């Protein structure tokens, strides 16, 4: 494994959970405040209470999705069953930091049998050249809003 | 191992057969590449060679000397003259032993010579295609606008 | 120097001269025929590393306004790749470079 | 003395044959016929397709 | 690659012109297509040099001409085999090419 | 004329900004293109840098 491996990219299915940031006015005093607006979830703040009712009808960005550091990208896949170098993710790893990986990369070596010094045919690494072509955004994908952010993970903003 | 320096001395210098002696011939030349690894979107290249450059025979690390094995086996020369090229000259960013980080064109091949007492050269085929800062696959600023996250290889030795 | 009798050509004397205390990298195509016991290991640096770079590309659109509607100047120096998206409607991607101004409303 | 690339990616299928170019240096490819009725073509490799 | 002096020297190049018969170095040649070249070989009026394509060839020198001809001459991408991109260091198959070898005739 | 070098001497060079570094940012290089104008159709560049040669 090279040295890219530390950092893009890693694949996730996604199911959010919904945390909302609420601004409570009474008039009087201006605060916002992070709850979950999942289960029924009491907080008092200036003691008034508040009890936030659960979040429905709600959209969600994420499906397969891929996280590159380069911008998000909604892709689909099938994991561990990638190889040669006619895709993109030729290389499967288990984690971050694995000892095993599934790929078919195949590069052929043959005998010498010329005053030189190996002939080789070599199909070399189709990760590279797809690096380029890219999928489509996911951050273009929202009917309405969706900022999606690449290092906590999240979409601020879908209204 | 646990320290750079004594890595340098512990590793001397190798032939290795390249087809390229001036492209006059093919023979063991003092230069070839081993591995060139490239990730980077400043479209830096890390060359891993035979030859040990920024390293002396005395055993020590000297920016002045570069100390090459070839059929001539292990001998001196003085850095007056390290050249880079796709198919002409790269901007040698930094160099230390087999490791040599330069900054590169376009190419179908990638080349490693010198002038100075080697006097030879080591061809073999890299691709290098664009991957070039931010968006626009045209390297060189203009100026300074707006600050963008990159990878590049380090000219720091670890 | 030494005398071996009884003798011929060919692989009866084959003659390679040798070195002692190098170690080699791997390497596609080299000579690494000798095998011995003696090896190490040696520290890989130069690592790939974030850094920042500062950049600076062309003037973003003008924009020009009507009733309902919105109206972009594209303005470039040299070639600059723009892309046209949507999130605040349906989905859309688009990439093209614009190297010569062209309007788009 | 030169590498020419290797035969590419086989894919079969029933009484077909399916190859995966790869994409590696401009290299030409020629697809013919020599049995049934004489046809050839000629195109530059340097994309990822795959051809039937 | 001829001294004067009848005698071989591939540091030396010999003109003769409103100076009379003076050397020059070879290490100050200099062959331009649009990029540098490799000598490959010297003997008489002629030199060898693999050069990469150009739509002209100029030959230049300044150890004491500090001048130059061009012409018009051009050489475009004709490199060796139904593939491109040589690969001399590896091997695979032997090819038919054509060259001018390096003997001395 | 005859004062074309007493006039190069007191508009000396200065050290100023260059985007490229090595390419690392932006940073006070003693050589900086200031602007390159071209408008030959024989090639020619007529560069202006801080240094004078």
């Amino acid at each position: 494994r090279g040295e890219s491996c530390e950092a893009d990219a890693i694949a996730y299915q996604v199911t959010a959970s919904l945390k909302a940031q609420v601004m409570i006015s009474i008039g009087e005093l201006n605060q916002t405040v992070d709850v979950f607006v999942n289960g029924d979830s009491p907080a008092r703040i200036q003691q008034s209470k508040f009890i936030l009712g659960p979040i429905s009808s709600a959209w969600s960005p994420f499906d397969k999705v891929i996280v590159y550091r380069d911008e998000v990208y909604n892709e689909d896949y099938a994991p561990y069953g990638s190889g040669q170098a006619g895709r993109f993710g030729d290389i499967q790893s288990r984690t971050v930091n694995s000892t095993d990986v599934y790929a078919n990369t195949n590069l052929k070596l043959k005998r010498p049998a010329s005053g030189n010094v190996v002939p080789y045919t070599q199909t070399p690494s189709g990760f590279s050249y797809w690096k380029k072509e890219k999928g489509v955004p996911l951050n273009r994908n929202a009917p309405f809003g969706c900022i999606i952010k690449v290092n906590p993970v999240r979409a601020e903003n879908c209204v | 191992s646990v320290a750079h320096f004594e890595a340098y001395k512990a590793t001397r210098p190798y032939i290795g057969w390249c087809a390229d002696c001036g492209l006059a011939g093919s023979c063991p030349s003092p230069v070839s590449i081993e591995h060139v690894w490239s990730d980077a979107d400043d479209g830096v290249l890390k060359i891993q060679v035979s030859m040990q450059i920024g390293i002396a025979k005395s055993n020590t690390i000297n920016h002045a000397k570069i100390r090459y094995m070839g059929a001539n086996g292990v001998q001196e020369a003085e850095r007056s003259t390290l050249s880079v090229s796709t198919t002409a000259p790269c901007d040698i960013l930094a160099t230390m032993g087999h490791f040599i980080l330069a900054r590169c064109r376009p190419g179908s091949q990638v080349e490693v010579s010198l002038s100075t007492d080697p006097k030879l050269l080591c061809r073999t085929p890299f691709s290098h295609k664009p991957r070039f800062i931010g968006n626009e696959k045209s390297p060189a600023p203009t100026g300074h606008k707006t600050r963008i996250p990159c990878k590049t290889y380090s000219h720091q030795t670890d | 120097k030494i005398t071996l009798f009884n003798c011929d050509t060919a692989p009866k004397c084959i003659t390679y001269a040798v070195d002692n205390t190098v170690w080699q990298y791997n390497s596609q195509y080299v000579p690494r025929s000798e095998v011995t016991e003696v090896k190490g290991k040696i520290h890989v640096p130069f690592p790939l590393t974030d850094s920042t770079c500062a950049v600076s590309v062309a003037p973003e659109p003008q924009v020009t306004y009507r009733l309902g509607e919105v109206e972009f100047h594209f303005h470039p120096m040299y070639p600059t790749l723009f892309s046209i998206r949507s999130l605040g409607k349906d989905p859309s991607h688009s990439q093209e470079w614009i190297d010569t101004p062209m309007s788009k409303t």
